[PDB]
């Protein structure tokens, strides 16, 4: 078992644990490569930038799981859910839309082609041109 | 654009509901904020619903007076601010039971309300049916008061504005002047009580009371209390002249292989507005996907004794996770999570003493049963006369 | 058969507590090795050493 | 932002809450043109409708004049 | 933008923080409405030193940078602090310069540590409630000057979260130093008979009236 | 993104663009069309041509076309 090496690339120390002192923290100017980041017990985990952007990438998937909690996606400009060729689903017993603004009536306003939502048998949603009555009985090829 | 919201009028026990014209106050992207003028908290008798953009409530006897309400339209700012561009302030005046019939209250509606517009004479006493429930309006939200009103609506066939929900005064749970009365489904009374009253007519007699079977029968059978969500103490016709909360977590549980550990939950672990204590609230232990501990698991937990206990093995050394679920009488669950560290025996192999014994019978049921294991450990502890059974550390069992 | 082994936590990993073990032997055990009447009664009836 | 290659999965146990002034990609979502003369005529298709408490619910469409008014409310009685 | 402060070893240091000049973007109309948090660290470091710490009750309340200077941290110290508005997302980098130096005058061997239960930490951090508490303590410290040494949250020492029903506060540990000897009432408070009474739950033997009452419960 | 509890997509005062080929909503409550109205506050979802989403008052027929003032 290798317990020390120091060559032209790097230095490997085979210590059982790495234990840093000091409450002020530390600075690693290049990176940290850790397979598993775990929070301290009885302690929070926080992934923030003081003044700048945060970018995080994983080409083979991201699982955000709240095994007992919430996903409070608090933004102020855009909660972009942009899938290249996939889909979005909202698996929940109820769906709430608490702040969709009202639309005041136009008994004689200009004719604008508004759209309506039609639901396929598998929950797939698609748009439809609004008409005199309900026009969600025109095509099934989208649902097919 | 300054928008003048008209002043509102509310009556103690009557459901007040006002629609704020949010289209005029707020532009595209502007979101209304409703609070008290100069304060960040609305009055305790009012609740603002952004879905219909409606301020609704039920004032109690302690909410009498004029309540100023500030409505400010916050606007989106590029960096991130939310600037209250247009702030509209209107006042709501609360009147006591000395207020007139809801005909004066129903002064802002295109509907005439002829049913409500019908009244009694100045000398004719008003026949009112009052249902007494085992609930507290102070502990209940104004949303919960509207819930109670519209749940009783399904049995009373009466609109919300014509009802009167008041607290019980001086612990009076029966009316001596009532000519008709009926028991409820509650055999005991916990809260002070609530009186929900609605007019049936003017000085009505027993032979003139309308069909009240749809009120009497469900209250007696308990289905009315099932739909209301609160117990029904009773009913009488007289001629009148939450989710639990958490404060402290369990950081981690320190256990050792071959050692029996037992933890009693602290009395301040969980709180509820209706219960206030952990012991009076149902407590369960669960896994990641809400599955209970098996009978054969090395850790169990008794709800009646509110005590978790266990004894780990070296095949389960390291970390583990568990959830504490706190469910109240209201059917709502608060969740806390905790982690358990199981370590090897610190003394290890260099123990100054090593006790060895061979018994009779197969060790397969004894090893396969954690109940047999803990019984054995506590039995050795009692054999020494000891109290803390953790002082025993079994190290190895071999079939012979 | 059930061949049970265990250790005591009050063992301090120090020079021999021979007097303590001797007291335990004279209290709950016997020179022959059968369970003592107090030990057997504690074991009685689920366990029979 | 959420730039995923494949599907995006949002699963909850009690309910989902989409609080805000929601937009949608009109070009990206398909729209049913009226060129076909009722190819899905008298077909079982549901219309999304708005409850008073923010909840959404789907109502099956029978004729050309099916609104969002319901008698047996799946939203629950508006207590 | 930089500001130079002059802490001394031995006593507490507290800095009330105002978004008016701290933030480069002025907050007009009512400035108390906007919620802004603050993250302070040593320059080129993620966290403040051990002696210094930071707290904030609510984002709609001012934060507080506070701590007691140590003799091992004497000299020049640099604080890089960022004003993170909880709403406006506006970054306001700021530098604070600290010169930890020796105290001037007589030392304060007679230190006293108390637990306040009727107040939160963020209530005492403004200078005027702390001054009122110190004057109330001087109401029993006759004679002798006073100077506070340390402020710590009771939750830092290991207390549990108080119940939000009943008006229960978290409490705070307060160390105040003085060169004057403790009062005879304070001398008899520390007597072991009162400790035995407190172990039984009986009240400690008190001969002097509580000047902290009714504002402060200790 | 699965969670055991409520999920809050809280855009405070901003927009929420959802860019996908397919949107699947298989867990909606099923409503029964009838002339009788259970209560008030019932609305229908309406789409502006630019993607802005709003609501119109529910009736016997569609009312999206009658309420095209908000779309601009
Ligand atoms: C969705 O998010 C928006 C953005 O905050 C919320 O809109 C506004 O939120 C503020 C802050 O919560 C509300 O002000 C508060 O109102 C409550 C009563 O509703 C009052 O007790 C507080 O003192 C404070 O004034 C404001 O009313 C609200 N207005 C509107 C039109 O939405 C909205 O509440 C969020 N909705 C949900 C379901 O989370
Ligand atoms: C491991 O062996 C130790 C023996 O050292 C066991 O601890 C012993 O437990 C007994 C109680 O059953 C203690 O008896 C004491 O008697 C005195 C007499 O005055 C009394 O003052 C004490 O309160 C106590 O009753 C005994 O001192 C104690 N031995 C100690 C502490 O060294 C222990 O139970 C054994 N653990 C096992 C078998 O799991
Ligand atoms: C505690 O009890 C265990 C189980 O009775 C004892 O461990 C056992 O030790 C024997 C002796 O080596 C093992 O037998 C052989 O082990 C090798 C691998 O080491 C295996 O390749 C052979 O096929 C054969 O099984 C036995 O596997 C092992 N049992 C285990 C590890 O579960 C142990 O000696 C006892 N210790 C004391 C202090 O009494
Ligand atoms: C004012 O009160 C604070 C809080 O009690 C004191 O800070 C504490 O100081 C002690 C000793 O200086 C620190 O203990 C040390 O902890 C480290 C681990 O971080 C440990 O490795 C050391 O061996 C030592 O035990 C403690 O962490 C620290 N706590 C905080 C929150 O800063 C401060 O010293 C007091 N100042 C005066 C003048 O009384
Ligand atoms: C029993 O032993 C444990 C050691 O795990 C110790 O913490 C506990 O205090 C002991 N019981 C008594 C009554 O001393």
């Amino acid at each position: 078992k290798l317990l020390f090496s120091a060559d032209d690339n790097e230095v490997v120390v085979g210590a059982e644990r790495l234990r840093v002192l000091g409450a002020e923290g530390t600075v690693f100017p290049k990176s940290i490569e850790t397979p598993n980041v775990r929070a301290d017990p009885f302690k929070e985990l926080r992934l923030e930038s003081p003044t700048r952007a945060l970018v995080m990438e994983a080409p083979k998937g991201v699982e955000i799981n709240a095994e007992a909690g919430n996903m409070e996606a608090t933004c102020r400009t855009e909660l972009r859910l942009e899938s290249k060729d996939g889909e979005i689903k909202l698996d929940a017993a109820k769906i709430k839309l608490p702040r969709l603004p009202h639309g005041s009536y136009t008994p004689t306003g200009t004719r604008q082609k508004v759209f309506e939502i039609c639901v396929c048998a598998n929950g797939r949603l698609f748009l439809s041109q609004a008409g005199t009555g309900s026009t969600c009985q025109i095509n099934t090829s989208v649902c097919l | 654009t300054v928008v003048g919201i008209p002043d509102g009028t509310a009556v103690v026990g009557r459901s007040f509901r006002v629609t704020i014209p949010t289209d005029l106050i707020g532009s595209s992207g502007e979101v209304i904020k409703v609070s008290t003028a100069g304060k960040e908290v609305l009055p305790s008798w009012l609740h603002w619903d952004p879905q219909s953009h409606t301020l609704e409530g039920l004032p109690l006897d302690t909410d009498k007076g004029v309540h100023y309400i500030s409505v400010s339209a916050a606007q989106l700012d590029a960096n991130g601010s939310h600037i209250p561009q247009t702030s509209s302030v209107f006042s709501i005046e609360v009147y006591p039971e000395d207020h007139s019939e809801p005909q004066s209250v129903r002064a802002a509606s295109p509907d005439l309300g002829e049913a409500a517009a019908s009244a009694c004479a100045a000398e004719e006493p008003v026949t009112v049916l009052t249902v007494i429930l085992d609930a507290d309006l102070t502990k209940m939200t104004p949303k919960q008061r509207i819930d109670l009103l519209h749940r009783m609506q399904s049995f009373s066939e009466v609109e919300l504005h014509n009802m009167k929900l008041v607290p019980v005064v001086n612990n009076r749970l029966f009316d001596m002047s009532a000519f008709m009365a009926g028991p409820g489904n509650a055999k005991k009374v916990v809260e002070n009580g609530a009186l929900l009253s609605w007019k049936l007519g003017c000085s009505l007699n027993q032979n003139s009371v309308p069909d009240i079977r749809g009120v009497e029968a469900p209250a007696r059978e308990g289905t009315m209390s099932a739909q209301l969500g609160y117990p029904v103490v009773g009913w009488h016709i007289a001629n009148k002249k939450q989710r639990p909360e958490l404060k402290n977590h369990i950081d981690r549980v320190d256990a050792w292989v071959g050692t029996y550990f037992e933890v009693k939950i602290p009395s301040d672990t969980f709180y509820d507005k209706e219960d206030t204590t952990t012991d009076k609230l149902k407590l369960t232990l669960k896994l990641r996907e809400q599955q209970l501990v098996g009978e054969k698991s090395w850790v169990q937990f008794n709800s009646n004794s509110q005590l978790m206990y266990g004894l780990p093995d070296s095949s389960h050394v390291g970390k583990h996770e568990y959830f504490m679920h706190a469910t109240d009488k209201g059917g709502l669950s608060a969740v806390d999570a905790f982690e358990i560290h199981v370590h090897k025996r610190p003394q290890g192999d260099k123990a100054p003493a090593r006790f060895k014994a061979k018994f009779v019978g197969d060790p397969a049921p004894v090893v396969n049963d954690i109940h047999k294991k803990i019984a054995l450990v506590k039995k050795l502890a009692f054999a020494f006369g000891d109290r803390n059974c953790s002082t025993v550390t079994l190290q190895n069992i071999t079939r012979g | 058969s059930i061949v049970v082994e265990w250790t005591n936590n009050t063992l301090p990993l120090e020079p021999c507590p021979k007097e303590q073990i001797t007291g335990l032997s004279r209290r709950i055990a016997e020179d022959n090795g059968q369970p003592r009447p107090a030990f057997t009664n504690a074991l009685e009836p689920d366990f029979k050493a | 932002e959420f730039h995923m290659g494949g599907n995006m999965e949002l699963k909850a146990e009690n309910s989902i809450i989409l609080n805000g002034t929601v937009m949608v990609s009109t070009t990206r979502l398909p729209s049913s043109s009226s060129a076909d003369q009722l190819g899905g005529g008298d077909w079982v298709r549901y219309k999304l409708c708005m409850c008073a408490d923010g909840t959404l619910f789907k109502v099956q469409v029978t004729g050309q004049n099916v609104g969002c008014q319901v008698s047996d409310n799946p939203c629950g009685n508006t207590h | 933008q930089q500001t130079t402060l002059y802490p001394l070893v031995g006593r507490v240091f507290v800095h009330t923080l105002e978004p008016a000049s701290f933030l480069h973007l002025p907050e007009h109309a009512a400035p108390a409405t906007i919620p802004v948090t603050y993250h302070a660290h040593l320059q080129g470091h993620p966290d403040l030193p051990r002696w210094l710490r930071y707290t904030q009750r609510s984002p709609h309340h001012p934060g507080f940078l506070y701590g007691a200077a140590t003799p091992e941290d004497r000299g020049r110290q640099v604080i890089e602090v960022t004003a993170y508005n909880r709403d406006s997302f506006d970054t306001a980098g700021q530098s604070l310069v600290l010169l930890i130096r020796d105290p001037e005058g007589s030392p304060l061997p007679y230190q006293t540590e108390f637990l306040v239960r009727s107040h939160d930490v963020e209530e005492v951090l403004p200078p005027t409630p702390a001054s009122h508490f110190l004057t109330a303590l001087a109401g029993l410290w006759e004679p002798g000057e006073l100077k506070l040494l340390n402020i710590t949250s009771a939750l830092d020492r290991g207390g549990r979260v108080p119940l939000p029903i009943g008006g229960q506060k978290e409490g705070v540990y307060i160390k105040v130093g003085s060169a004057s000897p403790f009062s005879t009432c304070l001398k008899m408070v520390a007597s072991p008979d009162s400790h035995a009474r407190c172990a039984r739950g009986q009240p400690p033997l008190l001969s002097c009236y509580d000047t902290l009452a009714p504002h402060f419960r200790v | 993104a699965l969670s055991q509890m409520d999920i809050v997509l809280h855009s405070s005062d901003g927009t929420l663009v959802l860019d996908a080929e397919t949107v699947c909503l298989p867990k909606l409550l099923q409503g029964t069309q009838a002339a009788s109205g259970s209560s008030q506050g019932l609305y229908e979802i309406c789409v502006c041509p630019d993607g802005k989403l709003y609501l119109s008052v529910a009736g016997a027929g569609t009312t999206c076309q009658e309420h095209s003032h908000i779309c601009l």
